[PDB]
């Protein structure tokens, strides 16, 4: 059944699983026309398909030519990811494909589980956690590739860079779930505590700053103030 | 018009016949129910006094031959039989008639009903889904299971209706999973229509069918099935003009006959809301909207 916190540890067995977030499959401007109606224009956006136990953010980027001549979009994105999702279980050697597939957002369960009929074994669930993964997009590398993309890609990127070396899934599970709920609670301040000094980089190959561990506690400390000043700020607490 | 004669009542019983019931007493010197229309299915069904529990009954056409009712003390149940003595039969039937212990199959001329719950449905096909073949007359009750409950577990003893599973490979063509699952045309039209029960006709039977035996036994998988055989229709855009009018009369007929009382059991709320007002027929049903707006609007 569902995914909650009374079943949090299961995330980092070995199961192989894959969160599946659709929130960015389907993006767009609403803008004003000539005749003053409104209007949308579609722009990129992506997938997100991210493995628990090594930090992996399998990104499928949307290109907004799917979209071009159909209607009801906000419905069919649910069915393209899905396709796109049982598209890579198929890719996939069969020791490879995961075991379960859990889903942000309920409205994906009948088309992912439509789409995988043919996997009668695979587990499709939805979770009673908020995860934060909408704020992948403001992951600066994520964005880019999206953004720059001409045509339907797949771009992975190790979402926990090389901290499996030093932490535990659990552990760096809770670092990017912290992380996604700042820049999603005030991106401009998150972004400002990741570079605030000049001389902590982020590797070519890497999505966020190389912090020592004891830079790691320091940040993940000014996170949790942003989101308790911000949950203040907004309820005025 | 055909008799069905009971040798004896020795216990204390509601029976129906079709959608009329009448209470017998222990011991009361009863002998059947004569004057039973000819050309349509019927279906003669009991519940003990003493025990409520398991309603049953036997679905049969006194055109297949002749039938009776003889209480079975060890299993302690009303048990249909078939005399094949022509003549022992026409001279028990004679004696009961003259000596006036039969209930009269009670029809009002101006009354289609039982004709319009029967229409389609064929003792060949009843015989088909409840499967004892020693019988010309099929039994069934509150508690026999159907063949997909029992997938979800005696077979000799199931209903063996149609399976419908909208989250399945037969429902959902490859590489068509978001129209096939939005828009069921390809399953009603091509996979039940065509494929399996060759024509509207058969279709309705088993609706009617599967109706009769939720109304009359309280047999829930029976109610899961015309809930599914009805949402399998407002689901398609594609259906037949002659099927959608059809089913409107149909259905019109099934609100009308359920007892006020038991809709809370007998009607799925998600379904009929569905199906009235978002579904592509929404639009094509418009005696049984207005019978069911009428006589229960508050499942609605
Ligand atoms: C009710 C219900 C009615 C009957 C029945 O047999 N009625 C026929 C006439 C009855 O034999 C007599 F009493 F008036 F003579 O059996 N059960």
């Amino acid at each position: 059944g569902a995914m909650n916190s009374s079943n949090y540890a299961e995330l980092f067995n070995n199961d192989i699983k894959l969160f599946v977030d659709d929130t960015n499959v389907y993006r767009v401007t609403v803008h004003k026309t000539f005749e003053g109606n409104v209007a949308t224009k579609a722009i990129n956006g992506c997938i997100f398909t991210l493995n628990p136990k090594t930090g992996h953010l399998f990104l499928k980027i949307i290109h907004t030519s799917v979209w071009a001549g159909q209607k009801r979009l906000s419905q069919l994105a649910k069915w393209k990811t899905a396709e796109e999702v049982s598209a890579l279980v198929r890719s996939l050697p069969k020791e490879e494909q995961p075991k379960q597939i859990i889903v942000t957002r309920k409205a994906m369960l009948d088309p992912l589980e439509v789409h995988m009929l043919d996997f009668p074994n695979i587990a499709i669930r939805p979770t009673e956690l908020r995860l934060p993964f909408s704020a992948a997009m403001s992951i600066d590398k994520l964005s880019d590739v999206v953004m720059k993309a001409t045509e339907p890609q797949m771009v992975l990127f190790n979402i926990y860079d090389d901290w499996l070396d030093r932490i535990s899934s659990y552990t760096a599970f809770s670092r990017l779930t912290l992380l996604l709920r700042a820049l999603k609670t005030n991106e401009e301040s998150a972004k400002m505590i990741l570079l605030s000094d000049p001389t902590i980089t982020i590797k070519s190959y890497h999505l966020w700053p190389s912090f020592t561990d004891e830079q790691w506690i320091t940040i993940e400390s000014q996170m949790r103030d942003l989101i308790l000043t911000e949950y203040g700020r907004k309820y005025n607490v | 018009m055909n008799t069905v004669p009971f040798t004896s009542a020795p216990i204390e019983v509601t029976i129906g016949i079709d959608q009329y019931s009448f209470n017998v007493k222990e011991n009361q010197p009863f002998h059947g129910i004569k004057d039973i229309p000819i050309g349509h299915v019927h279906v003669i069904h009991f519940q003990h006094a003493d025990n409520s529990s398991m309603r049953y009954g036997y679905w049969f056409d006194c055109r297949m031959g002749n039938f009776y009712i003889q209480y079975d003390p060890k299993d302690g149940l009303y048990k249909m039989m078939e005399e094949r003595d022509g003549a022992k039969f026409e001279n028990i039937v004679h004696n009961f008639k003259e000596r006036q212990m039969m209930v009269s199959y009670p029809k009002i001329d101006e009354d289609d009903t039982w004709y319009n719950l029967t229409e389609f449905v064929q003792m060949d096909k009843i015989r088909k889904i409840v499967r004892k073949d020693e019988n010309q007359f099929s039994y069934v009750d509150s508690s026999m299971t159907t063949v997909q409950e029992n997938e979800l577990s005696d077979p000799a003893h199931s209903l063996n209706y149609t399976v419908i599973n909208f989250k399945s490979r037969e429902a959902i063509r490859p590489g068509h999973e978001m129209e096939d699952f939005l828009d069921k045309s390809y399953y009603l039209n091509t996979v039940m229509l065509q494929g399996i029960f060759k024509n509207s006709s058969n279709y309705f039977g088993e609706l009617q069918f599967a109706f009769l035996n939720a109304m009359f036994f309280g047999n829930y998988g029976s109610s899961l099935q015309w809930h599914a055989m009805i949402e399998l229709i407002c689901s398609s855009a594609t259906v037949p003009k002659h099927m959608l009018d059809k089913l409107d009369e149909i259905l019109y007929y099934q609100i009308k006959t359920l007892p006020e009382q038991y809709s809370d059991i007998l009607l799925n709320e998600r379904v009929w809301n569905i199906c009235l007002y978002s579904s592509f027929q929404k639009n094509s049903l418009h005696n049984t909207e207005k019978i069911m707006e009428n006589k229960y609007p508050e499942l609605l």
